[PDB]
RNA sequence: UUAAUUCCGAUAACGAACGAGACUCUGGCAUGCUAACUAGUUACGCGACCCCGGUCGGCGUAACUUCUUAGAGGGACAAGUGGCGUUCAGCCACCCGAGAUUGAGCAAUAACAGGUCUGUGAUGCCCUUAGAUGUCCGGGGCUGCACGCGCGCUACACUGACUGGCUCAGCGUGUGCCUACCCUACGCCGGCAGGCGCGGGUAACCCGUUGAACCCCAUUCGUGAUGGGGAUCGGGGAUUGCAAUUAUUCCCCAUGAACGAGGAAUUCCCAGUAAGUGCGGGUCAUAAGCUUGCGUUGAUUAAGUCCCUGCCCUUUGUACACA
């Protein structure tokens, strides 16, 4: 009926990290209040609860392209690094964020280490990210 | 003093100092047989029509 | 520096006029909810027909002072005509609302702005 | 509907251009009719096929200026989408119609060039071209170092425009290139 | 040279002018709310958000740099 | 039962899409998406023209999964849109009788010749001396 | 919390300094020569204190909380990277400089490169750029 | 008449040669050919999730080459139609169609006291040759700073900035005779630059489906030199290097200058063009404000003229001829 796929994905990671709220057990970290998740910032994430979307950002890039590591999410995470005087360039996101993402959301059960290593969604993550996509496809009627 | 149209029935070659302009003989939407030489400003081709806000001023020939 | 301010406060009187055009359409609109609701009002229809009387005529005082900005701006019509109907014009916006009315039929017919069409 | 096209949310059709001069240079109508102000484009390819272009697409086309905003077609078709809910809103009629009657009221009909100066007539073309550029310029000094929206301030400039104000950039130097054109026939 | 004093908050004397006014206005968007009432947009956002709550006003289009309101819709 | 698939490519740039189009019910999605929610979203109606341009109907008896690969988001949209209406085009030369098709075609090109048959405007070269393709750098004197 | 309530105060003064209430607090008191964009935001999430508030419509309970983190960060759980002096060429204390302590200690780091007669010192006191810039073209207005 | 000394035609010239054109590469087009486990698509089997179906760059094999690769060919010629035309050379418009003018490369004769002796074991002459103008080592300078100029980058903001989310490229390069120095997936520690471990790749095989930026959706701002702008400067932390101080580079915090769209003047450019935007390559131990390429988004205006600056041809005048 209804997959991660053919809902939008706009709404649905703000659901998700509402799930991930509910659960209760997400892990964040002690310096999440006090740090900037790129080299290309220079302020500090205004969202309170940014970590949790972050995760449920993480969880949907995992099932929209598995086999995904540090390197892939600080890839995905990127953006203009404006170097002031200089002109802008491409920077990553913050790797200590990105690995505790993943091993806070493998400390919950729902992405998984592969063989030699990267992060794959386990099934009953799939599972979750699926039904999250059916309260939000719910919520178009 | 109306104001008045004209439909090009010519377009006769480019004159201004750079070329800018192009003139045209105009025949008038109320008589069809009054066509007098107007120099115009921008990309004119032959059929449209103009509002001529001076109508009896006859334009110098190339 | 005359002219340019003159034209201003013709601008700013085109602001007040609008916003006094909405201020009489929502009142009509609202009684109209009401009529709508409970046909029998009567007497909200006469107020609704009343403030249409003000909003017909805002709209032709915006009309004329449109008429009176385009002519300034191409320098035909004379600042000093336009100061010796600035009292007038500001005692029409002080007083539209008022059941006390006192208005220039003239205030056009002074300069024939009425009498030279669009 | 298959037979007639909303542009968005706007009909094409219930719009009457009102001059002739202009009626075969501005494309609104029974076969220009399209959903987006966005096409791939080819209409520089020869010298009169820019009369093709639909006149919203070239209201878009002519918005993206000043350096910054060069390549951002999509975002002049969102600032050009809200300006005619703003019209509509504004006006209860139909924002294309007030839109034509912008171009028409605003498109300077004759100007002075050098043959101390001499008078010509514009192009239909041209004085599309000039009526455009005016009202998007407009909208760009009413919107620069200001809190209101370029999309405000287009919407507030075509009507101003469609009416011919004095208050809209267009209509006020509309008429100074026509008193200058004026001033030396 | 040139500066505003742009409200920062309502004070008594401008929040009826806003609850009075404002919702019998046909445009409505943070922009032209900041012009009349001389305040700020983003308390005119605060203020239209709090209205659209209570239905005084009512949204048409939101957009990050475009959101327009309007008067009741008559029913 | 006959396996009636057709497979067409459409392109605007360096982007090329392919649109695969068989039998089945009224489907029409890229890239496992639907075609409401391909990004951005401005261009909503311009996906959506081959589909109000031809109506449902049309498209009731075939369903369409279209893959693209390369360019960016405009040039994205523009082979997709590419992809629809020649991919239905290739259905009803093949599956169907032909006077559909022409009618189609009716349709299609005399709303907009970019439906069906591409735009051949590609990058072109920069050269030496300037900065892009035809500009150049700033000459100076004194 | 859109009205205006009673303790709202248009100047603060704190570290002896004043502060706009108009603006949100997480910029509010970064006027303190010494606090920044991003130290006023550390010091505002140690204290939980809502960014969505203005610098007039926070109460005094919460001020002096604000500035005691600002006077000790160390105390209060900021790590220390956020701050301007660490391994202080004194007394090597770890601490966020302030106010007029600013330019306290950017003084006596001056003279006290002055007085080992560093290079770096002449040239604080020529004037020029001391960090190995092209003085040829540029720095038009440091000089005449 | 042509972009053309390009053709027709005229003709004391006739026959020729170069340049131009032709030519090679590049771009666009082929559902026809060749073929593909280092490229895939479609089927079918199994697995996972939802509610028979849907999704899957989850796993695997029976066809096929549409997508991809790159070869052989085809294609376009002013060919067709209608005007204009000595009914020639040719021009304009239109149909049919991928294209009815894609972009470069090569580029004549004659020259110029143009630049290069600092590319050369190309080199004449002269100078020097052991207290060396050879060569090596150490340190410094080439960055020095009252001024003037040129190429550029960042900007002066709301068509924006900040912060979250979403979603798309195309050129490449990559483990070195000397020769040390490659590109990196992924696990863990660290805010961060970074570090510590195992792996792949001499490459359509691994980086990699190159999740690029701009753009798009949602927050906070609100005309304030402001959260614009980020110069200057202070303190600390990592990397490369034998060595960084005159800060190699990168980070963190703090400092928060001019700058409100720029006088006279002046440069480049017309279709995937300008412009914005990032990514490669070169330089490179550390390394882009440069250059050369690549994409991405994508216009305003123009299909003209000789007014300005120059160029070509003819005629004409000349006291010019290093003109
Ligand atoms: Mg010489
Ligand atoms: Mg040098
Ligand atoms: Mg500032
Ligand atoms: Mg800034
Ligand atoms: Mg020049
Ligand atoms: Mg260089
Ligand atoms: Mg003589």
């Amino acid at each position: 009926g209804v997959t991660v796929k053919d809902v939008n994905q706009q709404e649905f990671v703000r659901a998700l990290a509402a799930f991930l709220k509910k659960s209760g057990k997400l892990k964040v970290p002690e310096w999440v209040d006090t740090v900037k998740l790129a080299k290309h910032k220079e302020l500090a994430p205004y969202d309170e609860n940014w970590f949790y979307t972050r995760a449920a950002s993480t969880a949907r890039h995992l099932y929209l392209r598995g086999g995904a590591g540090v390197g892939s999410m600080t890839k995905i995470y990127g953006g203009r690094q404006r170097n002031g005087v200089m002109p802008s360039h491409f920077s990553r996101g913050s790797k200590s964020v990105a690995r505790r993402v993943l091993q806070a959301l493998e400390g919950l059960k729902m992405v998984e280490k592969d063989q030699d290593g990267g992060r794959k969604l386990t099934p009953q993550g799939q599972r979750d990210l699926d039904r999250i996509a059916g309260q939000v496809a719910a919520a178009k009627k | 003093q109306p104001i008045k149209l004209a439909r090009v029935t010519k377009v006769l070659g480019r004159t201004g100092s750079q070329g800018q302009c192009t003139q045209v003989r105009v025949e008038f939407m109320d008589d069809t047989s009054r066509s007098i030489i107007r120099n115009v400003k921008g990309p004119v081709r032959e059929g449209d029509v103009l509002t001529l806000l001076e109508s009896e001023r006859e334009a110098r020939r190339l | 520096k005359e002219k340019e301010e003159v034209g201003q406060w013709l601008t700013n009187t085109i602001d007040t006029l609008n916003m006094q055009v909405d201020q009489f359409e929502s009142e009509v609109e609202s009684l109209s909810v009401q009529t709508r609701k409970k046909k029998g009002d009567k007497d909200k229809q006469d107020r609704i027909e009343g403030l249409k009387r003000h909003i017909e005529k805002h709209r032709y005082h915006v009309r004329m002072l449109e008429t009176i900005l385009r002519m300034l701006d191409n320098d035909s019509i004379l600042v000093d005509a336009i100061r010796k109907i600035k009292d007038d014009v500001e005692y029409y916006v002080d007083s539209s609302q008022d059941p006390d009315f006192e208005e220039n039929e003239f205030l056009y017919d002074d300069l024939d702005l009425e009498d030279i069409p669009q | 509907t298959p037979d007639i096209k909303l542009f968005g949310k706007w009909s094409t059709d219930d719009v009457q251009i009102n001059d002739i001069s202009l009626q075969d240079y501005i494309a609104v109508k029974e076969k220009y009719a399209k959903y987006l102000p966005h096409s791939a484009g080819r209409y520089a390819a020869k010298r009169f096929r820019k009369a093709q272009c639909p006149i919203v697409e070239r209201l878009t086309n002519s918005m993206m200026m000043h350096g910054r905003n060069n390549g951002k077609k999509l975002m002049t078709v969102r600032i050009v989408k809200h300006a005619f809910e703003i019209i509509h809103l504004l006006t209860g009629e139909n924002p294309l119609q007030v839109l034509v009657n912008a171009i028409i009221n605003s498109g300077p009909r004759e100007d002075s060039t050098r043959i101390r100066r001499q008078a010509v007539d514009v192009s239909p073309l041209r004085r599309v071209n000039q009526a455009i550029w005016l009202l998007c310029t407009g909208a760009r000094e009413a919107a620069f170092r200001n809190i209101k929206t370029i999309a405000e301030c287009l919407a507030d400039e075509l009507i101003n425009a469609a009416k011919g104000s004095s208050n809209s950039y267009a209509i006020k130097k509309k008429d100074e290139l026509e008193r200058v054109a004026k001033s030396n026939r | 040279r040139d500066k505003l004093n742009n409200l920062v908050l309502f004070d008594k004397a401008t929040y009826d002018k806003l609850c009075k006014e404002v919702p019998n206005y046909k445009l409505i968007t943070p922009a032209v709310v900041s012009e009349r009432l001389k305040i700020r947009g983003s308390l005119a956002r605060a203020a239209l958000q709090e209205l659209l709550s209570k239905g005084l006003i009512k949204l048409v289009s939101k957009h990050r740099a475009q959101v327009i309101y309007t008067r009741n819709t008559k029913g | 039962g006959p396996l009636q698939s057709v497979q067409v490519f459409g392109r605007k740039k360096t982007a090329t899409a392919v649109a695969h189009c068989k039998r089945g019910n009224g489907l029409i999605k890229v890239n496992g998406r639907p075609l409401e929610m391909i990004e951005p979203r401005t261009l909503q109606y311009k996906l959506l023209e081959p589909v109000l341009l031809l109506g449902k109907e049309r498209f009731a008896g075939v369903d369409i999964r279209v893959r693209v690969k390369g360019g960016g988001h405009v040039a994205q949209i523009y082979a997709i849109r590419q992809s629809i209406s020649k991919a239905l085009v290739a259905y009803y030369q093949k599956y169907v009788d032909e006077a559909s098709k022409k009618e189609i075609k009716d349709i299609l090109i005399q709303y907009d010749r970019t439906l069906l048959v591409a735009d051949p405007r590609r990058c072109e070269s920069k050269k030496f001396g300037g900065p892009g393709a035809r500009a150049r750098y700033q000459k100076s004197y004194r | 919390s859109l009205v205006i309530p009673e303790k709202f105060q248009h100047i603060l003064r704190v570290l002896n300094t004043n502060i706009d209430g108009r603006r949100k607090i997480a910029f509010a008191i970064t006027a303190i020569k010494g606090v920044g964009r991003r130290y006023a935001h550390v010091v505002l999430r140690k204290a939980d204190i809502d960014l969505t508030k203005r610098a007039g419509e926070l109460t005094e309970d919460e001020v002096e909380r604000v500035i005691t983190i600002m006077q000790n960060p160390r105390q209060y759980k900021i790590p220390d990277w956020f701050l301007n002096r660490q391994k202080d060429v004194k007394d090597g204390k770890y601490s966020q400089v302030l106010a007029n302590g600013l330019d306290n200690k950017l003084r006596e780091d001056l003279e006290r490169l002055k007085k080992i007669r560093a290079h770096r010192g002449l040239r604080h006191f020529w004037g020029l750029r001391v960090r190995g810039q092209h003085t040829k073209t540029t720095g038009r207005r440091g000089r005449t």
